[PDB]
This record gives structure tokens, C-alpha cells and sequence, in this order.
């Protein structure tokens, strides 16, 4: 790809192996998000800012019912919501599960009645909320 | 049917004035409903047909334009280009109005009114309905601010987030790019030792 | 209401291009990240390759 063996790389020589290399986006962005995460994990790159919506363990209401993923109500920011939980590096995640651990209540904080319903079937308490700095605390 | 909050200010007399309470026919060319209360004595009243063709040879307007003529005559004040007298013949219960145009006066269509007494009832309605659609008005007008003040918040909030977003794009893309180089980096190292140690036989 | 469909377009344009670049961003993320995958592959076979012959001195 003209990328060496012995001698080393730079910014310049990098995107040219990558340009070269077929563009590589197709597959599921989960398979690709535990990708990242893995790496992330073996290399130290979790210290990207962007590390906190959109590949592992946040928990939401996108809905008015948790368990529907069918119920959209306007008055709020569900949607951008969503449009947030893919972007820095924690998973979509609006539905009742147990392995999930980070909460958080959304912009729609009515539903703080929903968060804490379905928190007695979670295993996971919430915290008092604070990238990472909307309405937040995985912390 | 449907009442409507217009007084036409009657110049024979201020203590009553046509409100409108119009039970519209299939035109307003047809009859309908017109109430005037006094407060001591109330009127209904209704329109006699035909009376668009009288105008027809004297100004020569073209039909259909009796309909907006009632409308605009039972609506508050005259209309904006026609002429019309607002009155009430007390002694016989009969309203009329009128029609000029090119350079001669005429005489519009009129309501041949009809006596009903108790003003009060029929006044207790309309103050009634005043009162019942300033306050839906008002629901109207805070359901709007709410739902307005909402999108302004929720457009600052995309706005910020991106704004966030696209300085972190290329934030990680550089990130990335040299995290890779140096990953890489200490690849080749351990390659060019490895080579190194394979030299020896 | 006018105020109220004119910040409804607003917050709504606003979304839609956060959209744009959050997709972009992810589509970008992938990209670098796979083909760096791709290589490192190939540096983690060579320097298995360079073990195997190591190992047979």
C-alpha cells in the first residue's frame, strides 16, 4: 500500500495507504463500535473526546414507553437524542436490558417517572446528571 | 349555526346594533338569521331573495358579489368599497342597505327584520360567546408561545451539539491519524528487530 | 405562530445538518479505523512470519 515495514509513517503517507485502500464503511455500526472499543481498549484511545455516544453501555427514553420502540411524541428532543447516541463512543440503547450500565435521564425528563419504572428492572442505579456535558453523569 | 362578534353601529340609534348571529342559507343572497338587541327590546331578521338583479342593470356588477355585499354588511363596519346604511326601523323591524357605483346612487338588497323580544337572554349569549372565544384565543395564544420558546431551545441545543459535531469530526480524524502512524510506527520497530534478529544464523 | 413554525424550520435544519455530520463523522471514524485494521493486520503477520523463521534458526 506503500506503507513500510521498517520505516515509519507520517500524516501524508498515512492517508495515502488509507485513500488507497477501498473505502471501508458497510458493515453494522455495532460489529464496527466494539471494533473501535476494542482498540480503543488495547491502544489507550478511549481518551478521544469523543468517546460517549455511539458504541458501548449508555441506556435512554427515545420513547414514551420503554419495551415500545414504536411511540414518538413531539415536544421534545427524542430525536435529537438519538441523533447524539452515534457520535462519540456509548450505544443506542432505549429499551428495557440488564447488561446496560450507564442510565441517564434524557432532554424528554418527563420520563424521569419512566427511568425510575423501568429502573427496578434494571440493575443499575441513576445519577445526578450533568459529548459528555447535556443532561448527563456516566461518571 | 354560527354567531359572530360584529356590531354594525346603527346611525338611528346606538343602544342597538345588528350583532351577528347569521344562519346562512345555500348563499347570503338567501336568508338568515340577524339579530339586533336593545337591552329593552331584540330583533332577529332575515334577507328577501332577488335582490342582486335590482343593482344588475343599474350598475351592472356581476353575480355572486350579493353574497360578499351580505358578508361584508353583517361583518363590523361598511365595506371597504360599498356603501351601506346602518340603521333599524324600530316602527316596522326592517333593516336595509345600500349601493352606489358609476356616478349614480341605488338601492341595495335589505333585511326584513323580525320582532323577537327579550333582549336579555340573547345578550346573556353573546357576551357569552365573547367571553368563551377571548378565552380559547388565549389558550390559543400560550399553547403557541409554549410550543414557539420549545423549538427556540431545542434549535439552540442542535446548534451547540453541531457545532460540537463538526469540529470533533475532524477532531478524531486527526486523533486517529496519528494514533495509527504511531501504532504503525511501533510496528515496523518490532519488525526491523525481528529482521534483525533473523540476520544471525 | 408565525415565530412558532419559523423556530420549528430552524430547529429542524439545524437537526437535519447535525445529521449530515454526525454521519459523516461515523462514516469517516470507520473508514480510518478499518483500513488502519487492514494494516495492522498485515504488520501483526509479518512480525508473526518474522517469529516463524526466527524460531527456525
Amino acid at each position: 500500500y506503500g506503507d513500510s515495514y521498517f520505516i515509519d509513517t507520517d500524516l501524508n503517507q498515512l492517508k495515502e495507504v488509507f485513500s488507497g485502500i477501498k473505502n471501508s464503511n458497510e458493515q453494522t455500526p455495532e460489529e464496527m463500535a466494539s471494533l473501535i472499543a476494542d482498540l480503543e481498549y488495547r491502544y489507550s484511545w478511549d481518551c478521544s473526546p469523543l468517546s460517549m455516544f455511539r458504541r458501548h453501555t449508555v441506556y435512554l427514553d427515545s420513547y414514551a414507553v420503554i419495551n415500545d420502540l414504536s411511540t414518538k411524541n413531539e415536544g421534545t428532543r427524542l430525536a435529537i437524542k438519538a441523533l447524539e447516541l452515534r457520535f462519540h463512543g456509548a450505544k443506542v440503547v432505549s429499551c428495557l436490558a440488564e447488561g446496560v450500565s450507564h442510565v441517564i435521564i434524557g432532554e424528554d425528563h418527563s420520563r424521569v417517572a419512566d427511568f425510575k419504572a423501568f429502573r427496578r428492572t434494571f440493575k443499575r442505579k441513576f445519577k445526578i446528571l450533568k459529548d459528555k456535558c447535556e443532561l448527563q453523569e456516566e461518571n | 349555526m354560527e354567531r359572530k362578534i360584529s356590531r354594525i353601529h346603527l346611525v338611528s340609534e346606538p343602544s342597538i346594533t345588528h350583532f351577528l348571529q347569521v344562519s346562512w342559507e345555500k348563499t347570503l343572497e338567501s336568508g338568515f338569521v340577524i339579530t339586533l338587541t336593545d337591552g329593552h327590546s331584540a330583533w332577529t331578521g332575515t334577507v328577501s331573495e332577488s335582490e342582486i338583479s335590482q343593482e344588475a342593470d343599474d350598475m351592472a356588477m356581476e353575480k355572486g358579489k350579493y353574497v360578499g355585499e351580505l358578508r361584508k354588511a353583517l361583518l363590523s363596519g361598511a365595506g371597504p368599497a360599498d356603501v351601506y346604511t346602518f340603521n333599524f326601523s324600530k316602527e316596522s323591524c326592517y333593516f336595509f342597505f345600500e349601493k352606489n357605483l358609476k356616478d349614480v346612487s341605488f338601492r341595495l338588497g335589505s333585511f326584513n327584520l323580525e320582532k323577537v323580544e327579550n333582549p336579555a337572554e340573547v345578550i346573556r349569549e353573546l357576551i357569552c360567546y365573547c367571553l368563551d372565544t377571548i378565552a380559547e384565543n388565549q389558550a390559543k395564544n400560550e399553547h403557541l408561545q409554549k410550543e414557539n420558546e420549545r423549538l427556540l431551545r431545542d434549535w439552540n441545543d442542535v446548534q451547540g451539539r453541531f457545532e460540537k459535531c463538526v469540529s470533533a469530526k475532524e477532531a478524531l480524524e486527526t486523533d486517529l491519524y496519528k494514533r495509527f502512524i504511531l501504532v504503525l510506527n511501533e510496528k515496523k520497530t518490532k519488525i526491523r528487530s525481528l529482521h534483525n534478529k533473523l540476520l544471525n544464523a
